[PDB]
């Protein structure tokens, strides 16, 4: 399902801000 | 309220002529526990000795805002942030520096990141997210009134206080322009396509970002998702986006309008500007004006055992704030 595919991803926990 | 915003654009123009300065000092507070950290520098729980009240201090290393090239966003942050007054936005209360660190002080919002709660339950219903929804709503206008884009809509920037309502928080990428800006900035997932493409932008790249924060909060998933950001960004410009079973149309309506990759066709940026958003369907049932007034009895309630409380808060690393004998970077901040 979408949500085990999210679940199984590297980025559920907090994100952080990109600068560039 | 059409007139609302007439008065409090004029306090706002005051203080962002003339930002106050040095309002404090850091042996007023005693140091407590850290509540969250970041790139250059964290935010922890701290206790003014005069009074009894707890706040939440800001701690930027200077020599790490100049190494990572943020001096201006930096300075934008607080000159914007010292301006604001809205029920929606964390207060800012005192603010300086010394020879290492850049301080700021705010109101303590106790209920903790709307995003810890979003990940433990899962996702919340419609109404639930309607709630919400409502206040970034008004906030944003509020905020795009006196020229400000916001630049960093995410769970993670948002915290729930004692009434279950939010305050925004973190205005490190805010800024005051009329026209368009150029900065590659925000959070991976959240950002518009147009700041992706580098082809300059506007305030609609909020109205973007709230169709995100809207979706993820009903899906309890972002729409563009993968493991590294690069993939997510092929995702994004290319609009194509698929809902939950469990959305209502509404909600898929008013998603597929704030999603559009085309800025001519996005809510928030036509000619009525955010009334197309406050007039949509899903909207109906809100009533603006008890939102702002905060009359509207909250869907959930963090547990509170009392000020001071950091239960609901992840714990991290403690470290010892260290300030040298000799400025660092005094020119650079001078304004602060
Ligand atoms: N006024 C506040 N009250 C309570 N917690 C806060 C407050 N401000 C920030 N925090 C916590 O600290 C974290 C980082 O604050 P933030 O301003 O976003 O720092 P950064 O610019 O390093 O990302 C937030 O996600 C939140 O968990
Ligand atoms: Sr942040
Ligand atoms: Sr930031």
């Amino acid at each position: 399902t979408t949500y085990a595919d999210f679940i199984a991803s590297g980025r559920t926990g907090r994100r952080a801000s990109i600068h560039d | 309220v059409k007139e609302f915003l007439a008065k409090a654009k004029e306090d706002f123009l005051k203080k962002w002529e003339t930002p106050s300065q040095n309002t404090a000092q850091l042996d007023q507070f005693d140091r407590i526990k850290t509540l969250g950290t970041g790139s250059f520098g964290r935010v922890m729980l701290v206790k003014h000795k005069e009074s009894g009240n707890h706040y939440a201090m800001k701690i930027l290393d200077k020599q790490k805002v100049v190494k990572l090239k943020q001096i201006e966003h930096t300075l934008n942050e607080k000159r914007i942030l010292q301006a604001v007054n809205f029920p929606f936005l964390v207060k800012l209360e005192f603010s300086f520096k010394d020879n290492s660190n850049l301080y700021m002080v705010m109101e303590y919002v106790a209920g903790g990141e709307m995003f810890s709660h979003l990940r433990r339950i899962g996702r919340f219903s419609e109404p639930h997210a309607r709630f919400y929804a409502a206040q970034i709503v008004l906030t944003f206008e509020y905020l795009h009134s006196l020229d400000l884009i916001y630049r960093d809509l995410k769970p993670e920037n948002l915290l729930i206080d004692q009434q279950g309502y939010i305050q925004v928080t973190d205005f490190g990428f805010a800024k005051r322009v009329k026209g368009r800006t150029w900065t590659l900035c925000g959070t991976p997932e959240y950002l518009a396509p147009e700041i992706i493409l580098s082809k300059g932008y506007n305030k609609a790249v909020d109205w973007w970002a709230l169709g995100v924060l809207i979706y993820e909060m009903a899906a309890g998933y972002p729409p563009f998702f993968a493991d590294q950001p690069i993939q997510i960004y092929e995702k994004i410009v290319s609009g194509k986006v698929r809902f939950p079973s469990h959305f209502s149309s509404d909600l898929k309506d008013l998603l597929r309008n704030l999603l559009q990759v085309d800025l001519t066709k996005r809510f928030g940026n036509l000619k009525n500007g955010v009334n197309d958003i406050k007039n949509h369907k899903w909207f109906a049932t809100t009533d603006w004006i008890a939102i702002y007034q905060r009359k509207v009895e909250a869907p959930f309630i963090p547990k509170f055992k009392g000020p001071g409380d950091t239960s609901n808060f992840d714990d991290y690393e403690e470290e010892e704030i260290r300030v040298s004998i000799n400025e660092k970077c005094g020119k650079e901040f001078t304004e602060f």
